[PDB]
């Protein structure tokens, strides 16, 4: 016989985080976290590979 | 106080202040005939402001 294995993971985003996310250099508006959002994205397509 | 918007959360004020050096001083006198004598050294001030 055989039986498979379940591998499940979250990662989640505050307020004060997705409110609050500028730059260091810059003036940036506050969105930069829906630009940020799409790294943990594919890390987390990365990270299903190394298992 | 009339109403305004942004898109962003913390608000700076940078003022940069500046004393110019003063156009004064009279042109000095001499006599017809003579080797002219220099003008004295004025100085110029920057000063910024974060608020």
């Amino acid at each position: 016989t055989w039986s498979p294995l379940a591998f499940k993971e979250s990662r989640v985003w505050d307020e004060k985080e997705i409110l609050y996310l500028g730059r260091l250099a810059d003036e940036v508006q506050a969105g930069v976290i829906n630009e940020q959002i799409a790294e943990s994205l594919t890390w987390l397509m990365a990270r299903m590979r190394n298992r | 106080f009339p109403e305004d918007s942004t898109f962003a959360s913390e608000l700076e004020l940078y003022l940069l202040r500046t004393q110019d050096a003063e156009q004064t001083g009279m042109t000095f006198v001499h006599q017809v005939g003579s080797t002219s004598l220099p003008v004295e050294a004025r100085v110029a001030k920057v000063d910024l402001a974060k608020a």
